[PDB]
């Protein structure tokens, strides 16, 4: 049971904290939602950090990194465009769940933090 | 779906199907798409030089032999279809041991499509090979690959891509590995020519970066303490002679002990390794240490002592600490 | 014939069909001669315990 | 990635001199390419012992030799003859790519030294 905290919302930094049972839940997941449309994956980090997956239209705008015991997730954005505007999500993964690209995969949610540029 | 069309189908499908020829034999070569799930990568032995996988492994063709009408949906038949069919011949060229696993059943997927299309898919454990060089152990990068490749059929038969580009390979994420962790991973296509012709082949390489925790933990926080339990010595009088020579002779055994356990867990490479280096280092550092007081008991009675004294105490800690800044500097 | 899939499975059915894999070829004429090929892909190890 | 340059150029001793990951592509091989006509393999050493291997016409009149100190090749050349003139490369093969006397399983190459004795 692992309970998630978003903040933040030129370049914007969210930053997305986890507290509890997190070692049973390695991958942790960043989405994005804008009205009339359903939730959509943005990117993906694992326990270790070192190997990371982003969708096909952020590559090299959006980049997340790791902090390990602060428990932290970063998820720093450039170079904004205009259907970047929508709330963005912070979701952790078990470790058997496959697929990372499937938000029903993901068991626990952040609160959506809302960003309009 | 009144299930007896689908058995004429099925039954139709085959019944003048030769397993022993490949799609197309004798036209074009047969394009096969390969795609990879990881599942987990349990070990990388240093001593075996090799590493173990945990796989999917899709494989996706076209035979127009099994090409059906009338059912307009995929059909996901029992794996033991598999039997009946032509598959590729594809192989792990690096491979040491590896099976298919098989509780309950084969765990293997056919999957065919109305225009004559097959999926096959396999779950695969396999070590394979990966050559290690440990010049700059423990802090290294090593390089380890997969190699797909066709055993019988040359390219003019047949020929290996990537479904999906560099999004064939899926699951890196999902790799935890204690002692390392995936920096990069890569897909490669190419033809290798043999005597026997000129053959597909594909690879999917790994680099591993080794984490140092464990060994700052277990071999430099050791040498350290031991290297300044031997500086403790100079503080002690000179005419305690057992006190003073007790501390050598322990630092030095401990030093050699220290060795002989580092080195008998690993391959009997005949290079040195920077622990090896940083070892050998600590090893004089307490050499010199012991000699010094030899020195100063050979000076003073039996041939000033305070002025040699001060000196080594002053001197060895900032020897160290340079030897320790430059060897880090170094490897970093 | 070229590209006849059918006509290459009645070829090899025609060839396996009445052979004795219990017969060596020329049974009772002269010896068989069987070249052979090596490609080393590795030694793995070499183990002096046993 | 390796970087090869090749100099030295009758007892002709020519010197390919490799950089960068040697490790990744442990054979190296001397070939052979004469005015207009196609490339054609000379010779081979392993990694780590020299294990060499041959083209039959330069048998026992070429050597070659590796130093693996100052990661170098040496092919020493002796018994020259007329047809010995054309320019001599020097290339690196990985571990798994099959087959000595083919150019095309191997990499990297070098410029070329042209040879006229
Ligand atoms: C782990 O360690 C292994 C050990 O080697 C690493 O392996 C190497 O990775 C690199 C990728 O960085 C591989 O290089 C790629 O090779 C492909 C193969 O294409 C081949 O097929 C072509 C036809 O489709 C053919 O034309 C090619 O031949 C050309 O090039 C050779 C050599 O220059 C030349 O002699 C020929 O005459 C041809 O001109 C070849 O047979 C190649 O297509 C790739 O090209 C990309 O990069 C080049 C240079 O930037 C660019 O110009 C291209 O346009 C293209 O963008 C690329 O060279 C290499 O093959 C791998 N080694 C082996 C043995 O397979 C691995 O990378 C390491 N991984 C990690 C994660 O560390
Ligand atoms: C039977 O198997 C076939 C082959 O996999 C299935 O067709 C595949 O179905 C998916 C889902 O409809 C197709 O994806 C779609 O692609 C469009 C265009 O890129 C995209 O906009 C959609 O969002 C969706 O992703 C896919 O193209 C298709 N494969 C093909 C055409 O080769 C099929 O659905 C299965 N079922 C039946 C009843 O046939
Ligand atoms: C289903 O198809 C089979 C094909 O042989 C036919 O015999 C049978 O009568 C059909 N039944 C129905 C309900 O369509
Ligand atoms: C292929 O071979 C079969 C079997 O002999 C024959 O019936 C058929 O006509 C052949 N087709 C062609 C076009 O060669």
């Amino acid at each position: 049971q692992v309970q998630l905290v978003e903040s933040g919302g030129g370049s914007l930094r969210l930053s997305c904290a986890a507290s509890g049972h997190t070692f049973n839940y390695p991958i942790m997941g960043w989405f994005r939602q804008a009205p009339g449309k359903e939730r959509e994956f943005v990117g993906a980090i694992s326990w270790s950090g070192g190997s990371t997956s982003y969708a096909d239209s952020v590559k090299d705008r959006f980049t997340i990194s790791r902090d390990n015991a602060k428990n932290t997730v970063y998820l720093e954005m450039n170079n904004l465009k205009p259907e970047d505007t929508a709330v963005y999500y912070c979701a952790a993964k078990g470790r058997y769940s496959g697929g990372l690209y499937y938000p029903t995969n993901y068991d626990y949610w952040g609160q959506g933090t809302q960003v309009t540029v | 779906g009144n299930m007896s069309f689908v058995k004429e189908t099925v039954d139709k499908l085959l019944k003048g199907y030769d397993i022993r020829l490949r799609p197309d034999f004798g036209g074009p070569p047969v394009c096969v798409g390969m795609n990879i799930d990881i599942a987990s990568i349990d070990m990388v032995s240093e001593v075996n030089m090799d590493y173990t996988l945990t796989m999917y492994f899709q494989q996706y063709w076209r035979d127009k032999r099994l090409a059906y009408s009338g059912i307009p949906l995929n059909l996901t038949l029992d794996n033991r279809v598999a039997d009946q069919l032509w598959v590729p011949d594809t192989y792990f060229l690096n491979d040491k041991k590896s099976f298919v696993h098989g509780v309950t059943v084969k765990n293997r997927m056919i999957r065919l499509h109305p225009d004559g299309t097959v999926l096959y898919g396999l779950r695969i454990t396999t070590t394979a090979a990966c050559m290690m060089d440990l010049r700059r152990y423990p802090l290294d990068e090593q390089n380890c690959t997969l190699e797909i490749e066709s055993y019988g059929y040359t390219t003019d038969d047949i020929e290996f891509y990537w479904r999906g580009g560099d999004k064939a390979v899926t699951g890196v994420e999902r790799i935890e590995l204690p002692q390392f962790s995936i920096v990069e991973h890569r897909l490669v296509s190419r033809n290798v020519v043999f005597a026997t012709g000129a053959y597909p082949r594909l690879s999917l390489s790994f680099r591993l970066k080794r984490n140092i925790g464990y060994f700052i933990l277990q071999t430099y926080m050791p040498s350290i303490l031991i290297t300044i339990l031997s500086w403790v010595s100079f503080w002690i009088n000179y005419d305690a002679s057992a006190a003073r020579v007790a501390l050598g002779i322990t630092t030095v055994l401990t030093m050699t002990t220290i060795n002989t356990h580092l080195r008998e867990t690993l391959p009997k490479i005949p290079y040195v390794k920077a622990i090896d280096m940083y070892l050998m280092g600590c090893f004089v550092f307490v050499f010199l240490a012991l000699l010094e007081y030899a020195f100063v008991n050979y000076i003073f009675f039996g041939r000033d002592v305070n002025a040699i004294d001060r000196w080594s105490r002053i001197v060895f800690p900032f020897t160290f600490s340079l030897f320790n800044l430059v060897y880090w500097l170094y490897y970093v | 014939d070229p590209g006849n899939m059918s006509f290459v499975k009645e070829t090899v059915d025609k060839l396996l069909k009445g052979y004795d894999i219990r017969l060596r070829p020329d049974f009772g004429g002269p010896p068989v001669c069987v070249g052979m090929n090596i490609d080393i892909a590795s030694i793995d190890m070499v183990s002096e315990v046993n």
